[PDB]
């Protein structure tokens, strides 16, 4: 029994082992009291302005619009405290940890961003942080994992399994299992069972309601497409949220495409998986022939969750939201082109959001469309990775 | 069939529990897991708990994620474990044989055939352990359909509208969890179940098995007094195992020794 | 002839060969002029509201001054696109540039910080940047000129004299006096010849504007002290700007103690100096006895310029602002501080600034205080020198 | 002393224009740079300009940088350098001395002092090359005050308003400058000066020297006929004893070729 359903269609649910459903049901109530409280809204507010720095710029490229019609602004979440949108909702679940009266938090992480945002939501809040992430994730973040621990949070290797993100998230729920009396569980994406895509969409929401006033304030209308990036889908989710009902709004996400569709290499689970049931939800999945789950692959290592929100799934199956993917090459220029053209390095998560909409401009570049792109993450973080392949290209 | 049903009547007049062995089908590979498991039966199990070898096993502690991790170091499938169980039942016509499962193996290649399959080969039980009560219905329909009984978890934080649906959509037997956390031998359950017990007799439920962090005899005559129908141990089995990679005959010797003492506990 | 003072009491002047002086009379033109034009001033404020991302943060830190009676904000240039302050005022000397009609940008940098923000700015604008470096810091800073090299500038490692940043410092006057018709130094800190001092102050003011206006917003009052790291003086004078007529409220500028001021291994040439004429300017020096220019240490990379502007020099001498040192271990303490107490990384730089006010609050816990600091920039850039020095002390 | 009046009165009843060396002192070692200099008076010039080794000598080319830098691989020092100074002096008695110098070396131990020492050693004249009309009044007046002519750089960018200041506030000469940039024979101005010459003269400036990027006779004998009376070389001489590190008697063998070749030139 829950508040709210716990599906969007025939995606999401509530797959955890029976020992955990009091937590999710207690999580679930504990949101739908904070989301009436305005004293949680209130302080919810505060810690986003005044320690995140919201709200974020809204930057009009025009330089590497010029000679077409389309109109390109930047949403400038990497101008948050911490250098990506994760900052947002760990604030916000940090909150809701404090209104259980839970003194610990859990949280999973591959590329680690997600463990620097628990991290300095935890210091800032005194709360007791464990970080969870495989060890080869470990092996190849040491900045990030070294960021988390100057915070002052325990950094816990994971051997399991494939020893990555989905082995991560494993332990994580491992632990909580065993923990959900003082501790909470901060899952970093709009995935895993129910209460967590509903949670982590309505803390991700000001980047879309930030937008839709930026956007009528400098142009007078809404965009004809936002577009977001989609590894796990928050940040995604935060800039769909506000427009769903808005239906003259694109609502584009783009998955990794690796090394191209047709090679399997990628992280492409939306449209080129197959339904699961994993991570405490029905969703589309990488998986083997027999079930077994694998990896998704990227140049970004932030595009790593190995299934997507259902939110996600589901809004693409009734048409509302559109999804495409972007292979490492081309998020790779796209990124070239905004530090050479904007002045602005971005994640190399985003460039795929970016890739797409140059795309959705260089093959029409006489129709006139006004569009967001999420830039979701700084890529100051992936200038070494860029620098390695710059280099074995013989381009530097 | 009747498996369960007929084992219970049985340990009934003999005035016993029942002691039920977990391992891992393939673990640590296909021949030496199918050598165990008769050694098991053998030494005295009532009946066996089998695991699929699965890549996230979720609610599981390290001993048998190592156990999941050997048998993919051999090579161990889905379809290579539906292969032993058939030959395991093949050789044993009475034993109650559960499978524990991971959802996605479950629905990989739709749920209904998968509890098909696992009439064809003979299979009893059916646990899933990421999918609860909440989620349960079309598991424990198609479980029904193919005369497998879906087990359900009886957790120690259980309410009583728990444990009437436990009561009335379970078969074969209860599984009565000794405490939060994830399996292993090195967390012994520390809360009393006997309420929980005497709720699941009073609503009809299937005989009740106690199942997480038995590792010792008297946990097993505990369980039994406390009016359980018998005890789960898997990681203090696989332990034996892990320990015994480099002797099979020492690691099927330690193995019997354990069975037989564990069984000979459940005398009531 | 000029418009304006060139000196602040004894400080400053126009210390540069005669070839040059028509370009710096040209420039203080430019500057009184766009001073006083509102399309000027819109376009400034609109490249640092929308590009930049101003106003940043004003964030109260209760944790580390929990138990005493100071009350600590910190304001949030670290937020700032680029992760410092030296954005800000490279966006107003590109409009100078443009409002000159020069195509060209020629800068100096020493950590990098600056060349970044230069070749940023000239990425978003379309100017032609080129960076001046010393070869030493070339060779330290490969990530910072990799930045700038992705955003299109030409980056001039300086082998000449130390291959520092007064050698690079140099050379960009080298090039400016056979290239001003067409380029526009873009020099990065509060000081070199007029009217750099005060250009460079005017497009910085905007740190303690806003610090006042979020300051009385959120006390009531002004600040008892705002506390500011000085290398070459830009962030520090932009705190203290529009505070200086507020005789209540003390200035405090922090110079970089190195191994401590008695060992000569330091950066603090305001306070432990001697005045010298250089770079355009009288002002303290790291010196020689005979006069040679040396340089200044820090563990902090960007505390070395072996000067000070002119105008610290002159707040100085009549006692309105106050100058202090903090030693590399000092600062060290403060970094690792305000990681594990606030969540927040500080630049080594700006951890100068946190540490003095952390002995202020420290060394009179029950005296009722008002303190903010400049977070003058963000410390990722920093995590590995301070992962060394970790190690090597076995603290990991 | 009028040790430049003299010379120029003289120069005029020879028909001939001024050819004046620079060097930097101590480059490469203090013996050799005494050998060097006596070396370019020995072969025809005609007046001396004089580098002090500076650490930060941001208006010269990389020629001349590297010969600071040679200097101070050598040890070379300010004080060693006036110690030269007076030998060189005390060797030539008639030749105008000029120095190159950087604003904080005049500063650094009091400017009055400064300008006392050049004349207790016996120079004639001192630029310093980062100090324009604006700010140049405490250097101005020491150098007067100590018998030193005070070196103005007339730039080709000039107003008539410092045409009248340089006119009216040097001595010695007046230092016309090629070209804007820095030091270097790798550039050679292309602008006319002639009109600033005759400006010069009309308001009885000191006889004009052209320099920056004199490398050439043909530079030599173009400054004389612009109405100058003289020119400077720098690069073009530092530039033989970089070229001539590992054979001192190449170095001066070539220096004293490239001297009395340039010297002959300065011929109306
Ligand atoms: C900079 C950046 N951009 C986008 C994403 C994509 O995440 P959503 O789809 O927005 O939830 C990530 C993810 N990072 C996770 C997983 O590795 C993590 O850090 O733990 C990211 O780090
Ligand atoms: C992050 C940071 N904080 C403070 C300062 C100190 O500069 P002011 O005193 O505020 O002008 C610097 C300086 N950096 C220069 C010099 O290396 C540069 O980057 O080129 C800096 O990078
Ligand atoms: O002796 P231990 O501690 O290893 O426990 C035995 C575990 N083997 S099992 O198949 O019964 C078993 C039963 C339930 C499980 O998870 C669930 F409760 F969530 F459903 C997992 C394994
Ligand atoms: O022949 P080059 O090109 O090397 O030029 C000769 C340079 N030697 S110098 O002492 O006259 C000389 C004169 C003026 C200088 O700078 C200033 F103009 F700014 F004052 C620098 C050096
Ligand atoms: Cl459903
Ligand atoms: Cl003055
Ligand atoms: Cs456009
Ligand atoms: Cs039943
Ligand atoms: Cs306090
Ligand atoms: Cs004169
Ligand atoms: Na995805
Ligand atoms: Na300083």
């Amino acid at each position: 029994t829950t508040l709210l359903n716990p599906y969007f269609g025939e995606f999401g649910g509530m797959y955890v082992p029976q020992i955990l459903m009091p937590a999710l049901n207690q999580l679930e109530e504990a949101f739908v009291s904070a989301q009436k409280d305005p004293e949680f809204q209130a302080q919810f507010a505060d810690l986003l302005k005044n320690y995140a720095g919201r709200p974020t710029a809204l930057t009009k490229c025009q330089n590497i619009t010029a000679g077409t019609r389309t109109t390109l602004y930047l949403k400038r979440e990497d101008l948050l405290h911490g250098g990506a949108h994760k900052t947002n909702q760990v604030l916000g679940q940090a909150l809701l940890a404090k209104r259980m009266g839970k003194s610990e938090i859990i949280a999973e992480t591959g590329a680690g961003q997600h463990g620097v945002a628990s991290a300095l939501a935890s210091a800032l809040l005194g709360l007791k942080c464990r970080i969870y992430m495989g060890a080869k994730d470990v092996e190849r973040q040491s900045p990030n994992v070294f960021r988390m621990r100057l915070m002052g949070a325990e950094v816990i290797p994971v051997h399991s399994g494939s020893a990555t993100l989905k082995d991560a998230c494993n332990e994580a729920l491992r632990d909580w299992s065993g923990s959900y009396e003082t501790a909470h569980y901060m899952l970093g994406t709009a995935a895993g069972p129910h209460p967590y895509p509903t949670i982590v969409r309505e803390f991700q929401r000001m980047i879309g309601e930030e937008t839709k006033a930026q956007i009528l304030d400098k142009e007078g209308r809404l965009p004809d497409a936002v577009i977001a990036c989609v590894g796990g889908g928050s940040n995604a989710i935060g800039m769909f949220a506000d427009f769903i009902n808005d239906t003259s709004v694109g609502l584009i996400g783009v998955e990794p495409g690796g090394h191209g569709i047709e090679t399997g290499e990628h992280g492409a689970p939306l449209k080129h998986g197959r339904v699961g049931i994993y991570f405490g939800m029905k969703a589309p999945m990488m998986q083997t022939a027999d079930g077994q789950i694998e990896e998704s692959y990227s140049i970004s290592a932030g595009l790593d969750f190995p299934s997507v929100g259902p939110q996600h799934a589901y809004l693409n199956s009734i048409g509302r939201a559109d999804y495409v993917s972007i292979t490492d090459d081309e998020a790779l220029e796209a990124f070239k082109t905004l530090c050479r053209h904007e002045g602005i390095i971005p994640a190399l998560e985003s460039s795929h959001a970016l890739a797409h909409a140059l795309k959705m401009m260089r093959e029409q570049p006489e129709k006139e469309q006004l569009l967001v792109v999420n830039l979701a993450g700084r890529g100051d973080k992936d200038i070494f990775t860029v620098h390695d392949i710059l280099k074995a290209r013989g381009e530097i | 069939m009747e498996r369960y049903e007929n084992l219970f009547a049985q340990l009934n007049d003999r005035r016993e529990g029942a002691f039920v062995p977990f391992v891992t089908l393939g673990d640590p590979g296909i021949e030496q897991s199918l050598k165990i498991i008769d050694t098991l039966i053998d030494a005295g199990a009532d009946a066996l708990e089998l695991g699929v070898p699965f890549s996230d096993p979720l609610a599981d502690g390290p001993t048998i994620q190592n156990a999941n991790l050997r048998a993919f170091a051999a090579g161990v499938t889905p379809a290579q474990c539906f292969e032993m169980l058939a030959l395991i039942r093949e050789k044993h016509p009475t034993i109650p044989i559960g499978l524990l499962m991971y959802a996605n193996l479950v629905f990989n290649n739709g749920i209904d055939a998968f509890y098909a399959r696992c009439e064809q080969v003979g299979v009893d039980s059916v646990l899933v352990a990421d999918v609860p009560v909440e989620e349960s219905a079309p598991f424990r329909q198609a479980a029904l359909r193919h005369n497998i009984a879906p087990i359900f978890i009886c957790p120690p934080n259980a309410d009583d509208d728990l444990l009437r649906q436990v009561a009335s959509y379970g078969r074969g037997y209860t599984y009565l969890l000794s405490r939060s956390g994830v399996t292993g031998a090195e967390n012994r359950g520390a809360l009393p179940l006997h309420h929980l017990i005497e709720k699941l007799k009073e609503y009809h439920a299937a005989p009740a098995l106690q199942g997480f962090g038995i590792s010792s005899p008297e946990q097993v005559s505990a369980a039994v007094r406390a009016g359980a129908a018998g005890a789960i141990s898997g990681s203090a089995i696989v332990k034996i195992i892990e320990k015994n990679l480099a002797s099979p005959k020492q690691m099927l010797a330690e193995l019997r020794s354990f069975v037989s003492a564990m069984k000979a506990a459940s005398r009531a």
